[PDB]
């Protein structure tokens, strides 16, 4: 199925499941982030979802359309992350972000730590627009991790012949 | 072999949310495989 939420990404191998990650269903299209399937398809119930576009420079991966989540943080306004953790309910954490320097700009951060299936969980405005997706980032000195905001681009409708 | 998806909720902003974590400022490389690591 497609419709609209947040969904759990789980592998099947002999015994039981195991959750590998996090993705947000909306307009028909999955996001979730790369590393989370490798850029592989997926099964929701009986039907197969094929991977569209993708960029692993990004880390991030769409199935069965183009990227459609645009909303961006403002800078200046806490956030939420929706965790879902593997083998927990969906919760919300308010936090204001840090930010990822970089040599091509500036890219929100958030300080929050979940296990790794917790990957793809969104992140939200106060609008509940979905702003990115957590779980690509960095361990600092102490360990603990801080993750980016992690938003694709909608890109404009392709012309038609 | 079997990677499959099941719906988890819906998506909204929770009112009266839990606020935790601090804002750290940290210089960053991101490279062609989408690694982030520390300047
Ligand atoms: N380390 C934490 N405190 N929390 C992290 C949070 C993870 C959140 C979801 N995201 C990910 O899994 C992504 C996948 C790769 C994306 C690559 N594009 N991983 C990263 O972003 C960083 C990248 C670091 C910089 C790369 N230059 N990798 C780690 O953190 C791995 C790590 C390191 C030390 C010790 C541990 C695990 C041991 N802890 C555990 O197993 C408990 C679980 N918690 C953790 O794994």
């Amino acid at each position: 199925e497609t419709t609209d939420g947040v969904y759990r990404v789980m592998t099947r191998r002999l015994l039981g499941s195991t959750q590998v990650g996090v993705g947000v269903m909306q307009e028909g299209v999955f996001h979730t982030m790369w590393h989370v399937t490798k850029g592989a398809a997926l099964r929701s119930g009986e039907g197969r979802l094929d991977p569209y576009w993708g960029d692993v420079k990004q880390d991030l991966v769409s199935y069965c359309g183009p990227w459609k989540l645009d909303a961006a943080w403002d800078g200046l306004s806490e956030v939420q992350l929706l965790a879902v953790p593997p083998g927990e309910r969906a919760k919300n954490i308010q936090t204001l972000p840090g930010i990822f320097k970089t040599k091509d700009g500036d890219i929100g951060a958030v300080a929050l730590d979940y296990p790794a299936g917790t990957s793809g969980s969104p992140i939200l405005d106060k609008c509940g627009r979905v702003i990115g997706l957590y779980g690509n980032g960095v361990v600092i000195k102490n360990g603990s991790y801080v993750s980016a905001i992690t938003q694709g681009k909608r890109e404009e409708e392709t012309p038609v012949e | 072999v079997d990677m499959y998806i099941e719906r988890a909720g819906d998506i909204t902003w929770e009112k009266d949310a839990e606020v935790t974590g601090n804002s750290p400022r940290l210089d960053v490389a991101l490279d062609e495989s989408g690694d982030f690591s520390l300047v």
